[PDB]
RNA sequence: ACUGAACUCCUCACACCCAAUUGGACCAAUCUAUCACCCUAUAGAAGAACUAAUGUUAGUAUAAGUAACAUGAAAACAUUCU
């Protein structure tokens, strides 16, 4: 059910992920909501994945 | 360092200490020079202290060469196998004394890093803990979210 | 001596086996291909009639080369001839195990020797009942549109005015300089210019102490899938499968080209007319002449067209 | 990019290129078997069946006589092209030659080719042979052989 | 310098037991002072490492390189001594066990550079070592198996202990 | 017991091979000439009734090791595991020979042979399996054939494709293997001690010992299957490279007995075929 | 650009004990089932070439020899005889090279 | 609330964490005297100790098997041809 996790405040429309596809103009800043949209899974592994030590063990 | 060097676990030869104690020192053989002054403190520990510790310590043959080769030893042999050749030279006797108390008290297992300060082959007496101590049982046997 | 060695299927037939088995083999290439040559009458799948949003199976072709054409109005067109050689359905998968959510249809064409594929498309094209073929696209369709693995496919599955999209490795250049890879402009010959005429200049800025991934570089240029978009179809010639498609086509001469109804949106229910699942000779419906025209192509045999 | 360049570059330009061609081609007629580097042989071997086509076009023939005097730097290789080689060949329509890879040459270890005119009278090149029919393998295939003509 | 894969021909084994098995025959030759880069004999010498002496030479006697030819000299040279003193029965049967290049002694020469500058030329020679064995070859290593590799994780998963406790 | 059998006949080839070693004491040397066209003149010093031509092939080169199948010693075909005899005369048969005749008989021989084991070994225990012979078909025929007799419980069974693809499994099992082809001319009077139980092997023995002038049988081992071989055999199984058991045919007099014929078609690592050729060759195998 | 550091024998082996780099082995090496000499499959056999070249240039010799000095290249056709051989109805008309070995018996 | 130092306590042991500079305790090797006569001792000496001077000499690396270099063609090796 991470389709229907809930935030709380508006972190929804606040909380922007970054990503960069590498190439000049590939910075890509997408809200909280435009990403669940987009992947239903994406907000809580990107929260596991920053909890997670930062180490090789984390993959 | 620890990582260039080789370790082991603490332990002892046959369970040394359960029934009886055992010394692991079971020959002493201290190679000396009638002449040089290399061997002058071996000299006086074999006529003042070698007699003493042969009738404390009655269960470790002590030889007395009196013709070494290079400088002056002590070889202890114990009852493990090990050897451990430890020199003498320019020794005064209360040095070469608290040295063969040392090689008398000690076991003959590598002096190594020991891993750990304590060994039991009983760590558990209460059963050691897996992920289902602690956990619940369920009626049936029912795995969450399990339709029957 | 290893047991590696490389073996070829002459190398040890002698001279007297070699042509027989030549013959035998393309004996039994021509008759597998002919008893495809029917597919209505060898249980074809469910034939569902048009609705929009379907999207049908393409063909695959090869380019022949490119002729003039003109208009009514009396422009000329440069068009592009592509040969429908043997192209035959292969193989069809669901949406689930499509990669996607489309069902897919996995065409070939231009028939091959059998002596230079891999075990395991030989065994493929063996269960199929095909001699195996050069290149085998993958097409998207909607499941209205599957057609029966086997099945053969015919320039007429494209009708005049339609539009179409074309993909094909592009002409191969090799390692090219930046000045024909990417055009840029180089450096002027003289006024003491000197060893560097066609150089890429700063390739970056200072700042960030590196090269920024995509940038232009020399390298390998052509020899890559291009796609052209939204080529009308002047003509067809049913007796020898030719398309005459607008414009240029990637890739060289005598190269399988992959040709699917446009993705445009302008074009995008434009096959309510199109052989729904595919062109079926075998329904005999109605004889297609031996070329089809569009409306505004001037026919050679037309009198000369006078602009009155 | 080379796409469809049918012609090496060779020697010192074109006009070299023909030069180092027409030497092969003088040996070649001469000693009616060459050896020289695989890539040389097979940039001649179109020379040599296009002189034997004009010394099929006849002795009288003003151009095969121009491309022959060409061609031949040696000319008393002409009368050999016009009247044993060309004869030699009136039955035939091509393949005149016969061009076979040889062991790399010891001096540069450069890929070989020896390259004779089919006929000639030096003792036979160690030609591959096909496998004989009586192997396994092709007693097989006869045998499929004789099935097919027997059913069909 | 050192001349000891010389004297490893030398060495007498004490007589084997008739409950014993059979001691492959073991031949070591060399060539010294060969011009050539050792760097580049050792792709010769890997190259025909661990194969049988016919393929060996087989595979020399097709190969380009300069130091292709004294190899396939060194061996054939390594099989004629095997069967003459080593009392290898069968010339055939025979693997290189180990085929090494290493440095000669190398002779130190000026190339003249273009601004009354220089460099030291080095003309440089290589030794080449084989051991034959008598013998087929050794099977080539079997690749790692998924079955294998799943059992060397699982061991090292029942390998872990409770760390830095009782 | 079928192991029982297979161990009792194992016993007694090996108890006919200790004796034959034995009576055969000493080194003998006896000199063999080479006298094929290549490598002319050269002269093995072989030891009698212990060496063999595949360690005169060894003393030639690995070449010759690999590609010689048969011997033609004095011009009589030799199994390359067969311990020489005499002095003599040895010429080394590959398949790629001029007229590789005696080589093919040969390799359709121990493919036969082959054949036989796989069927032996392979139905249950129930049911049971009586080799009767290995007939002697020409490779033009397009199969080598095994005659068997199975369980009456099966007079009417037909295995299917699934079967026949075990059967190839199987053989190729055997090919991995690689087991040479052992090879003992034994008296008649042995061979009859062996193949007691088997019927159809006592009477086959009876025909090879009459057609010899002596009492001399030729038996055949892969290993654990013993076999009589109406000639030599190749080296060894891993000369096989393309194996399939094609079909079986029930033979037409079912009156008396059904004989069920094997067929299948195998070609070795020297002439390996293309997929396709191999596809046809299977095709014509199974008539 | 001169180099920043020296490279570590370690980097060094992983780049020239590269595949590669390495020498790879052929798998076209065959036995000439003539002569049993070892040949690449589609080249010819090094040790026939040979004979048929050392008798090529002897019939060479003999061509020179009987021709005698530049630009004499018959207009004929030539055939090569050996010891005990005689000119044939079709040899005649065409200039007999003698041998003084016996007819090989690769030449026919 | 807990966590949290080389702070402090705890068991044991203690001379054993500043540059320049300064005081001190030892000391490798070498030679000499006298020993030892086995490879050491007590002394007396001194060309008496090198991870560092774009140090000197020699060896060998790296760059690198890289840059760079070279032999017109066929042939009967007579010769001919370009
Ligand atoms: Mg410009
Ligand atoms: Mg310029
Ligand atoms: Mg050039
Ligand atoms: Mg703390
Ligand atoms: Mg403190
Ligand atoms: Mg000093
Ligand atoms: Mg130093
Ligand atoms: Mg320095
Ligand atoms: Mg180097
Ligand atoms: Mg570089
Ligand atoms: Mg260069
Ligand atoms: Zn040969």
């Amino acid at each position: 059910n991470t389709r229907h996790i809930a935030f709380s405040g508006n972190k929804w429309e606040q909380k922007v992920y970054s990503s960069h596809t590498g190439y000049p103009g590939g910075f890509r800043q997408v809200t909280a909501a435009q990403l669940h949209l987009r992947d239903p899974v994406a907000i809580v592994k990107l929260a596991i994945y920053g909890m997670l030590p930062k180490n090789l063990h984390r993959r | 360092t620890a990582r260039g060097t080789p370790s082991r676990f603490l332990a002892s030869v046959l369970h040394n200490g359960l029934g009886r104690y055992v010394q692991q020192l079971q020959r002493l053989s201290f190679s000396v020079s009638r002449d040089g002054a290399s061997s002058r403190g071996a000299r006086e520990f074999v006529e003042r202290e070698v007699i003493d510790f042969a009738r404390r310590n009655p269960g470790v043959v002590i030889y007395v060469n009196s013709r070494p080769c290079c400088v002056p030893r002590v070889v202890a042999e114990y009852l493990n196998g090990a050897v451990r050749e430890e020199s003498i030279h320019c020794k005064s006797v209360e040095e070469i004394s608290t040295l063969v108390q040392k090689l008398a008290d000690q076991s003959g297992l590598d002096v190594i890093r020991i891993r750990k300060p304590f060994h039991t082959d009983n760590p558990s007496i209460q059963g050691q803990w897996h992920p289902f101590t602690n956990k619940p049982t369920t009626f049936r046997g029912l795995r969450p979210r399990e339709v029957q | 001596l290893h047991g590696k060695s490389g073996t070829w299927w002459d190398e040890h037939l002698s001279e007297e086996n070699v042509p027989f088995i030549k013959q035998l083999v393309s004996d039994e290439d021509k008759a597998q291909l002919a008893s495809k040559l029917c597919p209505l009458k060898d249980e074809p799948w469910p034939i569902h009639p048009w609705e929009p949003g379907s999207f049908r199976v393409g063909l695959i072709a090869l380019k022949l080369g490119m002729m003039p054409l003109w208009t009514k109005d009396g422009q000329k067109h440069v068009v592009t001839l592509l040969q429908v050689q043997d192209c035959h359905v292969l193989k069809y998968t669901s949406k689930e195990n499509c990669n996607g959510k489309m069902a897919t249809l996995s065409v070939g064409g231009k028939t091959v020797s059998r002596f230079r594929k891999a075990t395991s498309i030989l065994e493929f094209y063996r269960e199929l009942g095909l001699p195996p073929k050069q290149t085998v696209k993958i097409f998207n369709i909607t499941d209205n549109a599957a057609i029966k693995p086997g099945t053969p496919l015919y320039a007429a599955h494209f009708r005049p005015g339609q539009y179409v999209d074309v993909t094909a490795k592009t002409i191969g250049k090799g390692f090219q300089g930046v000045m024909k890879r990417w055009g840029f402009k180089g450096q002027p010959a003289t006024h003491g210019q000197t060893k560097t005429h066609r150089r890429p200049g700063a390739v970056a800025t200072g700042d960030i102490g590196r090269v920024w991934p995509g940038t232009k570089m020399p390298g390998k240029m052509g020899n890559i899938y291009r796609t052209e978009y939204g080529l009308k179809v002047w003509r067809i010639n049913t007796k020898h499968n030719i398309i005459y498609v607008n414009g240029s086509v990637p890739g060289h001469k005598n190269c399988l080209v992959k040709v699917k109804d446009s993705k445009l949106p302008a074009y995008k229910d434009l096959g309510k007319n199109l052989p729904f699942p595919t062109y079926f000779p075998d329904g005999d419906e109605e004889e297609l002449p031996e070329d089809l025209y569009d409306e505004n192509v001037c026919q050679p045999g037309a009198p000369s067209i006078t602009f009155a | 990019i080379s796409h469809g360049r049918v012609f090496r570059r060779m020697g010192l330009g074109p006009e070299s290129r023909i030069h180092l061609l027409r030497n092969l081609l003088t040996g070649l007629v001469r000693h009616e078997r060459i050896e020289a580097p695989w890539a040389r042989v097979d940039e001649m071997r179109g020379y040599a069946e296009k002189l034997i086509d004009y010394g099929k076009l006849g002795d009288t023939n003003e151009r095969a006589m121009r491309m022959a005097d060409f061609w031949l730097t040696e000319k008393d290789l002409i009368p050999k092209l016009f009247q044993v080689l060309a004869p030699r060949y009136k039955d035939q329509t091509g393949g005149y030659t016969r061009m076979l890879q040889i062991p790399n040459r010891s001096l540069d270890r450069a890929k070989m080719a020896v390259i004779e005119y089919k006929g000639n009278c030096l003792p036979p090149l160690p030609l591959p042979r096909r496998d004989s029919h009586l192997t396994l393998l092709n007693q097989l295939l006869q045998g499929l052989r004789q099935d097919l003509r027997q059913s069909q | 310098i050192s001349r000891k894969w010389e004297k490893k021909n030398k060495i007498v084994y004490p007589p084997q037991l008739p409950g014993e098995p059979r001691r492959p025959a073991e031949i070591y030759h060399c060539r010294r002072q060969i011009k050539y880069s050792k760097d580049k004999m050792w792709y010769l010498a890997k190259l025909i490492r661990g194969m049988s002496i016919d393929q060996a030479l087989a595979q020399l006697e097709f190969n380009d390189k300069k130091g292709a030819k004294i190899i396939k000299e060194v061996l054939l040279e390594a099989q004629d001594m095997a069967v003459r003193d080593h009392n290898v029965e069968f010339r055939s049967n025979l693997y290189i066990a180990e085929s090494t290049s290493g440095r000669g002694q190398c002779l130190k020469r000026i190339r003249y550079h273009g601004r009354g500058r220089f460099g030291i030329m080095e003309k440089v020679y290589c030794h080449y070592f084989v051991k034959l064995v008598e013998g087929p070859p050794p099977p080539p290593e079997p690749p790692k198996t998924a079955v294998a590799h799943a059992k060397e994780y699982i061991q090292q998963l029942r390998s872990r202990t409770i760390v830095h406790t009782l | 017991s079928p192991t029982e059998l297979t161990e009792m006949r194992n016993d007694l080839f090996n108890k006919e091979k200790a004796r034959q070693l034995s009576l055969t004491p000493r080194t003998e040397k006896i000199e063999v000439k080479h006298v094929g066209k290549t490598d002319p003149g050269t002269v093995f010093v072989m030891n009698k009734n212990i060496s063999t031509p595949y360690s005169c092939a060894m003393h030639l080169s690995e070449w010759y090791c690999r590609k010689s199948i048969l011997a033609l010693v004095d011009g009589q075909p030799w199994d390359m595991y067969k311990p020489l005899t005499k002095s003599c005369e040895i010429k080394f048969l590959t398949f790629k020979d001029c007229d590789p005749g005696e080589v093919n008989k040969a390799y359709w021989r121990s493919c036969a042979m082959m054949m036989g084991c796989v069927i032996e070994r392979a139905f249950k225990d129930e049911y049971m399996v009586n080799l009767v012979r290995a007939p002697e078909v020409p490779v033009i025929s397009g199969a080598f054939c095994y005659d068997v007799v199975l369980d009456s419980k099966l007079d009417e069974w037909m295995p299917t494709k699934e079967n026949l693809r075990s059967f190839t499994k199987d053989a190729h099992a055997l090919i991995y293997k690689d087991l040479p082809f052992e090879t003992l001319e034994v008296e008649a009077k042995v061979a009859l001690e062996i193949f007691q139980h088997s019927k159809y092997k006592v009477d086959f023995i009876e025909e090879k010992a009459s057609q010899n002038p002596e009492r001399i049988v030729k038996l055949h081992r892969i290993g654990d299957f013993i076999d009589v071989s109406e000639g030599p055999l190749i080296p060894r199984t891993s000369i096989c490279f393309q194996y399939e058991v094609s079909a079986v045919h029930n033979l037409q007099p079912t009156q008396p007995s059904l004989i069920r014929r094997f067929q299948g078609v195998s070609l070795p690592v020297h002439l390996r075929a293309h997929f396709t050729i191999w596809d046809k060759l299977l095709e014509r195998s199974r008539k | 650009a001169a180099p920043k550091n020296r490279r570590t024998i370690e980097v060094n082996r992983c780049r020239r004990r590269n595949p590669q780099k390495l020498i790879k082995v052929k798998n076209n090496i065959d036995v000439c089932p003539e002569c049993g000499h070892l040949k690449q499959k589609h080249v010819l056999c090094a040790y026939c070439y040979e004979k048929v070249c050392k008798e090529t240039a002897e019939i060479r010799r003999q061509i020179g020899k009987q021709e005698g000095g530049p630009f004499k290249a018959p207009t004929i056709e030539t055939v090569v005889l050996y010891t005990g051989e005689t000119p044939s109805e079709q040899d005649q008309g065409k200039r007999i090279i003698e041998r003084d070995r016996k007819r090989p018996s690769w030449f026919t």
